[PDB]
C-alpha cells in the first residue's frame, strides 16, 4: 500500500514532462527572493519569463492543481518540492474547520522565515483540498496573497472542481494545472523503474494493460502491486492482470448480471415463470443500487431485439417507468417510506416483457448521465449568456423564451452574407449594416472567438458558444460566414470595443 | 362542572373493557416483573392512555407516580432535540425510589421521523433495565420496522357496539337524561367504536337540549341524515340532469353539506342498493376518482356534475338491462 | 388602504339585517356570560365574519378588540405547528376581565378560525385536543363554509349558526346603497350583472365594484368592465366553441381553441363556464354525462399543473365526438 | 425590439382599451397586487413596463443586476440574480428548484420590513414583479400568500405569468386579474409595417400577412423574423423564404421521422432526437404542442380526435413525474401502435 | 433481568452468519490473511452489518479487542467535533499488537454525516492506514463519496432470504426446545417480512406469551391484516367479483385498521400470490398507484373500494 514504491526523487514521476517541467520552473522561480540567487503553453512560457515584481516575486504566488482527486498530484508535488531543495510541510483544510486555528496553521505554522535546525533545508507549503474549504479560509487565503509582511513561501494547492464559486476571485492571480497524468507512456515508464527498484518482474504489456484497466490511477496500482507480491507471485502474465479484469468497475460486474438477469433467460423444473419471476426480483433487490438499474433497462430494452412489431411490450415498459418515477416522486414529497417497496417490481417487469433466448448487447447506460449533464452545461451557458446582457435589455425577456423564440433568430440576424472587401471599401448603407451588426454584438455582449483545432489550422467560434444552444445536427447544413469575414467582424468589435471605452472615459 | 370523560375515566383493569386479553396479559407481565418496552396502537379514543395510567397506578402509588413517570405529548415537538434531551436524560438515571423501572409515556408516537424514531431504537436498546418506555400511536405503518422489532406492540382495536351499549347505559343510568332506542342507535353508529366521542356526544346532546333521540343527536353534530341521502340518490337516480343538478345544489346551499361528506354517505349506499356488479365497479371507480380530484382541490360543481354523470350512466344502463 | 369588504362590514350586531335571529341569541349569548359554544357557517358574503366581529365589537367594545380577539386563517396555516404555538401564546396571557369604562366584561378571549373546513381529520383531531388544553380562559369561533366537513368533537363544543344565502333583490340594495355611499355610478342592469358574475358572494361582487371604481375611473361602469374584472369569457366564445362542436372538424376546433388560448382566457374560466352551458341545455342525459365526466377530468389535469391546450383540445375533441355524431 | 419598445400606456398600438383602464387604475391611489396573464409575446411585459413607468418618473428606465444570496434550511448560500432598481424589483423565483419558499419570504421581508429612503419621491409602497409564477410549488404559492397577507402596506406585488390554471385560487381571488391578449394578425400586420416604415424599409402587405401566420401570433417572434428577413434578403417579395426557428423544422422532421416507419428502432432513433430536444433545455410541453400539432397535420380519418387525448394525458403524467422523457415516449410509442392498427387496417 | 433474544443469541463467530456467501467468505480470507483494508458495509438495516465487522474485529484482535477497538454508534452525538476528537485520539494510541493485526474504528450509520466529515475523514483514512483500519457501516452506499469508496474495499449486504431465516429460527428453536407447527412457522416468516431481529423478537414476544408455536398465536401478538382474509380478497378481485371482496374489506374496515396497513398486507400477499405474471405486475401497478393517493392524504375506505373496482376492472 504505497509502502516502499513511493516516489522519492525526480525520475520516479508519472507525470508528463511540460507540466512537471513549468511547475519546476515557478519552483525555481523563487529563488531570487528566498535564496537570494541572482498555444497555451506559449502563454505558460510568456506569463513565466516576461515581467515580475519588484520585490522579485511572479506575478502568481499560488497555483491550482486541478483535477480528479487520484492520479497522484500530491505525490508529485512532494516531490518536485523536494527536487527543488525544499521540504514539504503538508496541511489540510478538511480537518480545519474554524477560521481561528486555520489562521494558526497558515499564518503561524509556516512562510515566515522558519529558519529550522537544517539550514540548508528550507520549507514549503502544500494544501490539499481546497475546493472544500469553507468561503471564509479562502478568503483568509486570498488576503494573504494580498498582504503587501510580504510572503515569501510557495504555495501549492491541490483542488479538485476547479468550477467552485469560492475559487472565483482567486485563479485571476494563480497557475492553473488541468493537467491529466493519464500518458501510459509514462505511467508504464516509472512503473517499469519502480520494478526495477525492488526487483518485481512484469512486461510492460501486463502494465500497459493494468493502465488502461484501472482507469489509470497509479496509487490504486501500486497498491494491487503491493498486494501481489504479498501474494507471492514473482513473475506477471496476462493471467495475473485477470484476477479482476476489469477496473473501471466501481463493483459494476453485478449490474452486468442482474441486466444479463432481466435480459437473458436462463438456458436449459427450472423453466416455471415464478422461479424466473422471484429470481430476477432478488437479484434486482441484492443489486443495491436502483436508479443505475433504471437507468440501464431504460437505455437497453431498445437496443435489444424485439420481437415485437406492434409495440404491445414498449407501451407497457413506458408506463412501468412512468409508474416507478411517479413513485419516487410520491416518496420524496410526503415522506413516508414505506412507497419503496414497489420500484423493485421495475426490472421484473421487463424480464417479464422482454425474455428472450438471444444475448444481445448490453451497454452501461451513458444516456441519461450525459443527458443531464448536457442540461446542466446548457443552462450555466444560459445563464453566463444572460449574465452578459446588459440590464436595460436583460429585463424585456425571460431565458426561456431567449431560448426559444429568439436565439435562432438571432443567429440568423448576426450571420448576414458580405464579401471580402476593407472597411474604406464599403459603402453608406454597408457601414450602416455594419454599425448595426457591431451594435448588436455590442449590446447582446457576444464576441468571435480564435480556436486551435487539433488538425492545426485557425477557426472562428462564438464567444459563448450560442451556437451550442440554437442549432440542431440533423437539419439540412446552412452555409456558414467564411474565415476573412470574421477576421473582419472580430477586428469591427475590437475597435468599437475601444471606442466605447473611449465614451465612457470622455463621458465620466 | 367537568366534562363526563374526566370524570368517569377508569382507574382499575377491570374498569376498561373489550382489551381483556391484553389487559390480562399485561397484569400477567406485570405481577412477574416481566414487563417490555410498549407500544400500543390503534385508533382514537379506545382507551390507550387509560390503560398504560391504570397500569402505572397499579405499578406505583401517587407519590411516586410524578417521579417515576415522565409524560411526552402533542405539546412537545418530536423531533432530534427531544432524544437527544429529556427524555433520554430521564432514561438514564437511577431514583432514590423503590429498585423499579421508570416509565415514560411518550403520546402520538407515529408523529416521529425515521431518523427520530431511530434515535429511540438507540436510547431503548441502550437502557432497558432501568427504563420501560410506552410508545402510544395511531398508525403502526409510521414507523419504523426497528423500532417494531425491539418494542412489543399492543393492537388497540375499536369497541363493538353489543360490548359498548353496557357503558352508556350505566353513564345513562348514573346521569339521569331521556334515552331511547334511536338515540343509542345513532350513539353507537356517530360514535364509530369509540367510547370518547360516544362520552362527548352524549354530554353535548344532554347540554344542548336536554334529551337524547336520533335527531337531537343528527341537529347537533351534522352527519348527514339518511333520508337526506336517500333523496341525493334518488334524484341521481330517476330525474333529469338539470333538475337534479339544481335540486342538490339547493340541498347543499340549504343543508350544509359537502360534496366529500355526500360522496362518503352515498358510497356507504351503494352497497346496499343491488346493483349488478358491473356498474357497481363503474359507480365505484367514478367515486373513487372523484374523491381523489375533490381531494387534489378542484370546483365543487363540476365533480358534483361528475357524480350526478356517474349515476346518469348508471341509470341508463340500469334501465336498459331492465 | 380602504378595504371596501372590511370598511362596510356592520361594527353593530343591530346593522346587521336579515339575520336578526342569529343576533337575538348572539345577544342573549353575550349577556348571559357562559357561551361555551360557539360556530358560524354557510356560503362566502353572507358575513358570518362580519357578525361575529359585531358581536366582539359590542361585547368587548374598542378597547379590549385589539387585547382579546385574535383572527386566524386555517387555510394560511395548515401547519400543526403554527396553530399551536400561536393559539398557546395568546391564551396564556392572563388579561382580566376588568374594563376602564365601567363594563362588565366576562373572563374570555376570543379566538376566530376563517375557514376551517381546509384542515384535515388529524389537524382538527390536535385542535380539538388544543381546545380541551385551554377550554377553560379562551373561547373559540369556528368559521367554515360547510358543517359537514368539520369532525364530529369540534361539532360537540360549538352550537352550529346555519346561514341562508341573501336574495339577490337585497344583494342588488346593497350594491346600489353602496354605489350611492361611495358616488359611483353603474346602472341596475350593470348590478345585476355584477351579482350574476359573483354568484351569491358579496365579498366578490364588493371586491368586483371596487376593481371597477379603480378601472373606470369616474366612468359609468359598463357590461365589459364587469365581465372583464372577473375573467368571465362572452358567451359569443362559448357559442362558437359548441357551433364548432356541433358541426365542424378539427380544423375548426383547432382555430377556436387557439382563438381562446391566445385571447388569454382562462382554462378554469372556461370548464367552469361550459359545464355551466352544458349543464341546462337540451342534450341528452347520455352525453351531458360524458362531456360533464370530461369537463371534471380536464379540471382535475388543469389542477396537477398539465398544458391548458391540449386539455382543450382534447375536450373539445370529446364535445365534438358526442355532438357531431 | 428592444429600442423601439413604447415607454408609456399612450404610444401603444394596440389594446387602447386595457390601457386606458390600466392608466385609470394608476390615475387613482390604493393600486392593488395585480395578476397580469395571457399567452407567451402578447406584450404582457410591455404593458408591466409602461405601468411602472406611469406609477413613478422618469427613472423607471434605470436598471441594475444584483446577486442575492439566500439560505436554505441547509446550510448552502445560493446566488438570485434580481434585476431590481430604486422603484421596485423584478425576481424570477423559479430558479430555486425547493429554496422558492425561502427566498419569496426573504425578499418579501427585507423589501418591507426595510422602509423606502426618501419617501417623497416614491409613493408609501414599493412593487415586487415576480415573473412565471406558475411552475412554483403549491406550498410556495401558500407562503406567497402568507407573505402578501402580511406585508400589504409597504409591498404590493405584480404577478407576470401565463396559463393561470397552475396558479391556486386562494392567491388568484385576492389579485386583480389583467389579461392581456396576443394581437391579431391585422394588428400584428399593422405594427409590423410601423417598424418598416419608421426604418425605411418596403414590406409588403403579403409577406407581412405570412409572417403573422406564421409566427402562431407570437408578436416577438414575429417582429424577429422580420428583422432576419431585412438581414438575409433587403429587397422584400411578396414569395419570401421566412426564417424558421431550428428547432421547429427540427420537431417537424421529428414528426415525419415518427410518421415514416413504426418499427422500434425508428422509436431509438426518435429517442435521441427527444433526448436532442430535451438537452437543448426546450421545455416537453412545448414538445408535445409541437408534435401534436405537425401530427395533427399529417393525420386522418378522424384518429387525430384520439389522439388529441392521448396527448393531453400523457402531457398529464409528465406534470407527475420527473423524468420526462418515459412520458414522451410513452406517448410516441402509444401513437405509434395506434398507426400501426389504423394504417394496418 | 433476563436478556432479550435479539442480543442473547448474536453469533460470536463468522461460521454461524447465515446472511452473505460471497462476503462472509471475504471476511473469514480476511480473518486469517492479516491485511484487512478499510471497508464500507452496505445493506438494509437488521440484515446483521454490525454483527459481522464485530465478529470479524473478536476474531482478528481477540484478547485485546479492549484497548485497540473502537465501536460508534449513532447513539452518540453526531457532530463534527466529535468525530475530529474522539476517532483521532483513538488512531493516536499505540497497541502492542503482532504484524498483521491492527485496530478497528467501526464507524455504525455512516451516512447521516455530512460531506465535510467524510472528505477529513479521507484524510484520516489515508493517513492511519497502517495503525488503524476504518470500517463504516452505511445503510445507503450511493450516500458515499466516490473518494471514500475508491480506497475502500466496499462490501454489499442483502436482506436475509427466507429459506436462511427459516435455518436460523429452526436453529433458535432446537436451542430453546421449543414445540413447533409449520402454520406458525410460516406464519412467523409473514409477520417477520425478511428482517432477522423482528423474527427472533416476534417468536420470543410469543412465546412469553403463550408458549406452544401455532398461526393463530401469532396474529394474537402482532394483529396485522390476517393474510388468509386479504389472500381472499386479492382471489375475490381476481376471479371478477367485487361484492365479495368489498365484504371482506368492510369486515377488515371495521376492525378499525388504517387504510396503510390494509394495503401494506395487500402488497405484501400480491407479492407472493398465485396467478399469471402480467396480472401481478399491474395489479401491482394499482396498489401501487393507490398506495400514492393513500399517502398522498386520501385515505378513505372509497379510495380501497376503487382499488378494489380497479383490480376487478383489469381482468375483465
Ligand atoms: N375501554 C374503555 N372503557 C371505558 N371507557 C373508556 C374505554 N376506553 C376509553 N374510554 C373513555 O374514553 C376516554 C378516552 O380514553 P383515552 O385512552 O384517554 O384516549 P386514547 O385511547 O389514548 O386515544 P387518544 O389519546 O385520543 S390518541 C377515557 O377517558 C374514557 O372516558
Ligand atoms: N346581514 C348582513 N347585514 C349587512 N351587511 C351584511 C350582512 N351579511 C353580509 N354583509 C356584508 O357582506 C360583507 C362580506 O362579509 P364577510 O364576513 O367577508 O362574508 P363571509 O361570510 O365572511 O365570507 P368569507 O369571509 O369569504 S368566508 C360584509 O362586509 C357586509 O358589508
Ligand atoms: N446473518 C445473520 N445471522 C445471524 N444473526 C443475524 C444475522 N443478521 C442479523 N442477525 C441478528 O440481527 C441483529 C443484527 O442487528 P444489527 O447488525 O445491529 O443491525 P444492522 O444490520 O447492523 O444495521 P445498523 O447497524 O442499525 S445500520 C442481531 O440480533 C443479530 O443476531
Ligand atoms: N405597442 C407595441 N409597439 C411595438 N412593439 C410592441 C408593442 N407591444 C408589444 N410589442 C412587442 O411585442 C413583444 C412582446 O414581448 P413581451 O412583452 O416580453 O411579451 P411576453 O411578456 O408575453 O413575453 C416585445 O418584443 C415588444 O417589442
Ligand atoms: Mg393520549
Ligand atoms: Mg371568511
Ligand atoms: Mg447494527
Amino acid at each position: 500500500w504505497v509502502d516502499e514504491f513511493a516516489p522519492r526523487h525526480y525520475t520516479e514521476l508519472l507525470s508528463d514532462d511540460f507540466t512537471n517541467r513549468c511547475l519546476l520552473k515557478w519552483l525555481k522561480l523563487w529563488d531570487l527572493v528566498v535564496f537570494g540567487h541572482e498555444s497555451h503553453e506559449q502563454v505558460l512560457e510568456e506569463m513565466l519569463e516576461a515581467g515580475l515584481d519588484p520585490s522579485q516575486r511572479p506575478k502568481q504566488k499560488v497555483a491550482l492543481l486541478c483535477g480528479p482527486p487520484g492520479l497522484g498530484k500530491t505525490t508529485l508535488a512532494h516531490v518536485i518540492a523536494r527536487h527543488a531543495g525544499y521540504s514539504v510541510v503538508e496541511m489540510n483544510a478538511s480537518d480545519d474547520r474554524s477560521p481561528e486555528v486555520f489562521r494558526t496553521r497558515i499564518e503561524a505554522a509556516t512562510q515566515m522565515e522558519s529558519v529550522l535546525g537544517a539550514g540548508g533545508k528550507p520549507n514549503c507549503l502544500v494544501i490539499d483540498e481546497i475546493d472544500g474549504a469553507p468561503v471564509a479560509a479562502i478568503n483568509v487565503l486570498l488576503s494573504i496573497l494580498n498582504r503587501k509582511g510580504l510572503l515569501m513561501r510557495p504555495i501549492i494547492c491541490i483542488c479538485n472542481d476547479q468550477f467552485a464559486p469560492s475559487l472565483r476571485q482567486l485563479k485571476q492571480q494563480a497557475f492553473l494545472l488541468h493537467f491529466p497524468p493519464t500518458l501510459p507512456s509514462r505511467l508504464v515508464q516509472r512503473l517499469q523503474e519502480v520494478s526495477l527498484r525492488q526487483g518485481m518482474r512484469a512486461d510492460p504489456g501486463v502494465l500497459a494493460a493494468l493502465c488502461e484497466k484501472t482507469d489509470n490511477d497509479i496509487r490504486a496500482c501500486i497498491n494491487t502491486l503491493q498486494f501481489l507480491y504479498s501474494r507471492g507471485q514473482r513473475e506477471l502474465s496476462v493471467r495475473d492482470v485477470q484476477a479482476t479484469r476489469v477496473g473501471l468497475k466501481d463493483q459494476r460486474r453485478g449490474l452486468f448480471s442482474v441486466w444479463q438477469e432481466v435480459f437473458q433467460l436462463p438456458r436449459a423444473s427450472l423453466t416455471s415463470a415464478s422461479q424466473r419471476f422471484y429470481r430476477v426480483l432478488h437479484a434486482a433487490a441484492s443489486a443495491g443500487e436502483h436508479e443505475k438499474v433504471v437507468q440501464g433497462l431504460f437505455d437497453n430494452f431498445l437496443r435489444l431485439r424485439l420481437r415485437d412489431s406492434s409495440l404491445g411490450a414498449v407501451c407497457v415498459a413506458l408506463d412501468w417507468l412512468a409508474f416507478d418515477d411517479l413513485l419516487a416522486g410520491a416518496a420524496h414529497h410526503s415522506q413516508s417510506f414505506q412507497l419503496l417497496r414497489y420500484p423493485p417490481f421495475l426490472p421484473v417487469a421487463f424480464h417479464v416483457l422482454f425474455a428472450s433466448s438471444h444475448t444481445p448487447r448490453i451497454t452501461f447506460p451513458s444516456s441519461q448521465q450525459e443527458a443531464q449533464n448536457r442540461m446542466s452545461q446548457m443552462r450555466n451557458l444560459i445563464q453566463t449568456l444572460v449574465s452578459g446582457i446588459a440590464p436595460a435589455t436583460r429585463s424585456r425577456a425571460t431565458p426561456q423564451a431567449l431560448l426559444l423564440d429568439a436565439l435562432c433568430l438571432l443567429l440568423d440576424i448576426l450571420a448576414p452574407k458580405l464579401r471580402p472587401v476593407s472597411t474604406q471599401l464599403y459603402s453608406t448603407r454597408e457601414k450602416q449594416q455594419l454599425a448595426s451588426l457591431v451594435g448588436t454584438m455590442l449590446a447582446y455582449s457576444l464576441t468571435y472567438r480564435q480556436e486551435r483545432t487539433p488538425d492545426g489550422q485557425y477557426i472562428y467560434r462564438l464567444e459563448p458558444n450560442v451556437e451550442e444552444l440554437c442549432r440542431f445536427p440533423e437539419l439540412p447544413a446552412r452555409k456558414p460566414l467564411t474565415y476573412q469575414t470574421k477576421q473582419l467582424i472580430a477586428r469591427e468589435i475590437e475597435v468599437e470595443k475601444m471606442r466605447r471605452a473611449e465614451a465612457s472615459a470622455r463621458v465620466e | 362542572n367537568l366534562p363526563w370523560v374526566e370524570k368517569y375515566r377508569p382507574q382499575t383493569l377491570n374498569d376498561l373493557i373489550s382489551h381483556q386479553d391484553i389487559l390480562s396479559t399485561i397484569q400477567k407481565f406485570i405481577n412477574e416483573d416481566r414487563l417490555p418496552h410498549l407500544l400500543l396502537y390503534g385508533p382514537p379514543g379506545t382507551g390507550k392512555t387509560s390503560t398504560i395510567l391504570a397500569c402505572a397506578k397499579q405499578l406505583y402509588k401517587d407519590k411516586e407516580f410524578g417521579s417515576m413517570v415522565l409524560e411526552l405529548n402533542a405539546s412537545d415537538d418530536r423531533g432530534i432535540d427531544i432524544i437527544r434531551g429529556p427524555i433520554l436524560s430521564f432514561a438514564s438515571t437511577r431514583t432514590i425510589f423503590k429498585k423499579g423501572f421508570k416509565l415514560v409515556i411518550l403520546d402520538e408516537a407515529d408523529a416521529m421521523t425515521q431518523d427520530a424514531q431511530n434515535a429511540l431504537r438507540r436510547v431503548i436498546e441502550k437502557f432497558t433495565e432501568n427504563t420501560r418506555f410506552c410508545l402510544i400511536c395511531n398508525y403502526l405503518s409510521k414507523i419504523i420496522p426497528a423500532l417494531q422489532s425491539r418494542c412489543t406492540r399492543f393492537r388497540f382495536g375499536p369497541l363493538t357496539p353489543e360490548l359498548m351499549v353496557p357503558r352508556l347505559e350505566h353513564v345513562v343510568e348514573e346521569e339521569k337524561v331521556d334515552i331511547s332506542e334511536d338515540g343509542m342507535k345513532a350513539l353507537v353508529t356517530l360514535s364509530s367504536g369509540d367510547m370518547r366521542r360516544a362520552l362527548n356526544i352524549l354530554q353535548s346532546t344532554n347540554m344542548a337540549f336536554g334529551k337524547v333521540t336520533e335527531e337531537t343527536v343528527y341537529t347537533c353534530t351534522g352527519h348527514p341524515l339518511k333520508s337526506d341521502i336517500a333523496n341525493i340518490l334518488d334524484w341521481m337516480l330517476n330525474q333529469d340532469f338539470t333538475t337534479a343538478y339544481r335540486n342538490i345544489t339547493e340541498l347543499k346551499t340549504l343543508k350544509g353539506l359537502a360534496l366529500h361528506d355526500i360522496l362518503t354517505e352515498i358510497h356507504l349506499f351503494v352497497h346496499r342498493v343491488d346493483f349488478p356488479s358491473s356498474v357497481r365497479i363503474h359507480l365505484l371507480t367514478k367515486m373513487a376518482d372523484i374523491e381523489y380530484r375533490l381531494s387534489v382541490g378542484t370546483n365543487e360543481k363540476i365533480q358534483l356534475s361528475s357524480l350526478i354523470a356517474a349515476f346518469q350512466v348508471t341509470r341508463d344502463l340500469i334501465v336498459a338491462e331492465a | 388602504p380602504v378595504p371596501w369588504v372590511e370598511k362596510y362590514r356592520p361594527k353593530c350586531v343591530d346593522e346587521v339585517a336579515f339575520q336578526e335571529e342569529v343576533v337575538a341569541v348572539l345577544k342573549k349569548s353575550l349577556e348571559g356570560a357562559d357561551l361555551p359554544n360557539l360556530l358560524f357557517y354557510g356560503p362566502p358574503g353572507t358575513g358570518k365574519t362580519s357578525t361575529i366581529l359585531a358581536a366582539a365589537r359590542e361585547l368587548f367594545g374598542p378597547e379590549l378588540f385589539r387585547l382579546r380577539v385574535l383572527e386566524l386563517n386555517a387555510s394560511d396555516e395548515r401547519g400543526i405547528q403554527v396553530v399551536r404555538e400561536k393559539v398557546k401564546n395568546f391564551a396564556q396571557l392572563t388579561v382580566s376581565g376588568s374594563r376602564s369604562d365601567g363594563k362588565p366584561c366576562p373572563p374570555f378571549k376570543i379566538v376566530i378560525l376563517d375557514e376551517a373546513d381546509s384542515m384535515t381529520s388529524a389537524a382538527q383531531a390536535a385542535l380539538r385536543r388544543t381546545m380541551e388544553k385551554e377550554s377553560k380562559t379562551t373561547r373559540f369561533c369556528l368559521i367554515c363554509n360547510y358543517v359537514s366537513r368539520i369532525i364530529e368533537p369540534l361539532t360537540s363544543r360549538c352550537s352550529k349558526f346555519r346561514f341562508k344565502p341573501l336574495s339577490d333583490k337585497i344583494q342588488q340594495q346593497r350594491l346600489l346603497d353602496i354605489a350611492k355611499k361611495e358616488n359611483v355610478k353603474i346602472s341596475d342592469e350593470g348590478i345585476a350583472y355584477l351579482v350574476k358574475v359573483s354568484e351569491g358572494d358579496l365579498r366578490k361582487a364588493i371586491t368586483f365594484l371596487q376593481s371597477a371604481t379603480r378601472l373606470t375611473g369616474g366612468k359609468e361602469i359598463t357590461e365589459k368592465v364587469i365581465t372583464d374584472i372577473a375573467g368571465v369569457i362572452p358567451a359569443e366564445k362559448i357559442d362558437g366553441v359548441f357551433a364548432a362542436c356541433q358541426s365542424g372538424s378539427f380544423d375548426k376546433l383547432e382555430a377556436v381553441v387557439k382563438d381562446l388560448i391566445d385571447e388569454g382566457h382562462a382554462a378554469t374560466q372556461l370548464v367552469n363556464q361550459l359545464h355551466d352551458v352544458v349543464v341546462e341545455n337540451n342534450l341528452s342525459d347520455k352525453q351531458k354525462s360524458i362531456i360533464t365526466e370530461k369537463l371534471a377530468e380536464v379540471d382535475k389535469c388543469l389542477a396537477d399543473g398539465a398544458d391548458e391546450h391540449l386539455q382543450l383540445i382534447s375536450l373539445c375533441a370529446t364535445v365534438m365526438q358526442q355532438l357531431s355524431q | 425590439v428592444d429600442k423601439y419598445r413604447p415607454c408609456s400606456l399612450g404610444r401603444l398600438d394596440y389594446h387602447k382599451e386595457q390601457a386606458a383602464q390600466l392608466r385609470n387604475l394608476v390615475q387613482c391611489g390604493d393600486f392593488p397586487h395585480l395578476l397580469v396573464y395571457g399567452p407567451s409575446g402578447a406584450g404582457k411585459k410591455t404593458r408591466i413596463m409602461c405601468i411602472l413607468r406611469e406609477l413613478y418618473g422618469v427613472g423607471v428606465e434605470k436598471l441594475r443586476i444584483e446577486h442575492q444570496t439566500i439560505t436554505t434550511p441547509s446550510k448552502k448560500k445560493i446566488e438570485i440574480s434580481t434585476i431590481a432598481s430604486n422603484y421596485h424589483l423584478e425576481v424570477n423565483p423559479s430558479d430555486a428548484g425547493n429554496s422558492d419558499r425561502v427566498v419569496i419570504q426573504e425578499m418579501l421581508k427585507t423589501v418591507a420590513q426595510s422602509q423606502q429612503l426618501e419617501t417623497n419621491s416614491q409613493r408609501d409602497f414599493k412593487v415586487v414583479l415576480l415573473t412565471e409564477v406558475d411552475k412554483l410549488t403549491k406550498d410556495a404559492q401558500h407562503a406567497l400568500r402568507r407573505t402578501m397577507e402580511k406585508y400589504m402596506s409597504t409591498c404590493r406585488l405584480i404577478l407576470c405569468c401565463n396559463s393561470t390554471s397552475k396558479v391556486i385560487p386562494p392567491i388568484r381571488s385576492r389579485c386583480l386579474a389583467v389579461r392581456v391578449p396576443a394581437p391579431s394578425i391585422e394588428d400584428i400586420c399593422h405594427v409590423l409595417s410601423t417598424v418598416c416604415k419608421k426604418e425605411g424599409l418596403n414590406l409588403p402587405s403579403q409577406l407581412a400577412h405570412r409572417l403573422a401566420e406564421k409566427s402562431c401570433r407570437n408578436l416577438r417572434k414575429a417582429l424577429l423574423m422580420c428583422e432576419a428577413c431585412r438581414v438575409q434578403q433587403y429587397p422584400f417579395t411578396a414569395d419570401q423564404e421566412i426564417p424558421e426557428t431550428d428547432w421547429e423544422v427540427y420537431l417537424r422532421e421529428t414528426a415525419n421521422a415518427i410518421v415514416s416507419q413504426q418499427t422500434p428502432q425508428r422509436l431509438l432513433e426518435v429517442r435521441g432526437r427527444l433526448y436532442e430536444l430535451l438537452t437543448h433545455c426546450i421545455p416537453p410541453e412545448i414538445i408535445m404542442k409541437g408534435l401534436l400539432s405537425e401530427l395533427l397535420h399529417n393525420c386522418d380519418g378522424q384518429l387525430k380526435g384520439e389522439v388529441a387525448q392521448m396527448a393531453a394525458y400523457y402531457e398529464h403524467r409528465l406534470q407527475l413525474g420527473s423524468k420526462a422523457i418515459y412520458h414522451l415516449e410513452a406517448f410516441v410509442a402509444k401513437f405509434m401502435a395506434l398507426y400501426k392498427k389504423f394504417m394496418e387496417d | 433481568y433476563e436478556l432479550p433474544w435479539v442480543e442473547k443469541y448474536r453469533p460470536v463467530k463468522l461460521n454461524e452468519i447465515v446472511g452473505n456467501e460471497d462476503t462472509v467468505s471475504r471476511l473469514e480470507v480476511f480473518a486469517r490473511e492479516g491485511n484487512v483494508p478499510n471497508i464500507i458495509i452496505a445493506g438494509p438495516p437488521g440484515t446483521g452489518k454490525t454483527t459481522s465487522i464485530l465478529c470479524l474485529a473478536r476474531a482478528l484482535l481477540g484478547p485485546a479487542l479492549k484497548d485497540a477497538m473502537l465501536e460508534l454508534n449513532a447513539s452518540n452525538d453526531r457532530g463534527i467535533d466529535v468525530v475530529r476528537n474522539k476517532i483521532k485520539m483513538f488512531a493516536q494510541q499505540k497497541v502492542t499488537l503482532p504484524k498483521g493485526r491492527h485496530k478497528i474504528i467501526i464507524l455504525d450509520e455512516a451516512d447521516s454525516m455530512t460531506d465535510g466529515a467524510q472528505q477529513a475523514l479521507r484524510r484520516t483514512m489515508e493517513i492511519y492506514s497502517k495503525t488503524t483500519r476504518f470500517a463504516l457501516a452505511c445503510n445507503a452506499s450511493d450516500k458515499i463519496i466516490e473518494p471514500i469508496q475508491s480506497r475502500c474495499a466496499v462490501l454489499r449486504y442483502t436482506k436475509l432470504t427466507d429459506a436462511q431465516i427459516l435455518t436460523r429460527l429452526m436453529n433458535v428453536i432446537e436451542k430453546e426446545r421449543v414445540p413447533y407447527t409449520d402454520d406458525g412457522l410460516e406464519a412467523i416468516i409473514f409477520t417477520a417480512q425478511g428482517d432477522m431481529r423482528q423474527a427472533l423478537n416476534n417468536l420470543q414476544s410469543t412465546f412469553s406469551g403463550f408458549g406452544f408455536i401455532n398461526s393463530e398465536n401469532v396474529f394474537k401478538v402482532c394483529d396485522e391484516p390476517h393474510p388468509l382474509l386479504v389472500k381472499e380478497m386479492i382471489q375475490h378481485c381476481v376471479n371478477a367479483n367485487i361484492d365479495e371482496a368489498y365484504k371482506i374489506l368492510a369486515h377488515l374496515w371495521h376492525l378499525g385498521y388504517s387504510p396503510e396497513d390494509i394495503i401494506g398486507n395487500i402488497f405484501r400477499v400480491c407479492k407472493t400470490f398465485q396467478m399469471a405474471e402480467y396480472l401481478k405486475l399491474e395489479f401491482i401497478k394499482e396498489i401501487g398507484y393507490t398506495h400514492m393517493k393513500i399517502a398522498e392524504g386520501v385515505n378513505s375506505l372509497l379510495q380501497m373500494a376503487g382499488l378494489l373496482a380497479r383490480l376487478c376492472q383489469k381482468t375483465m
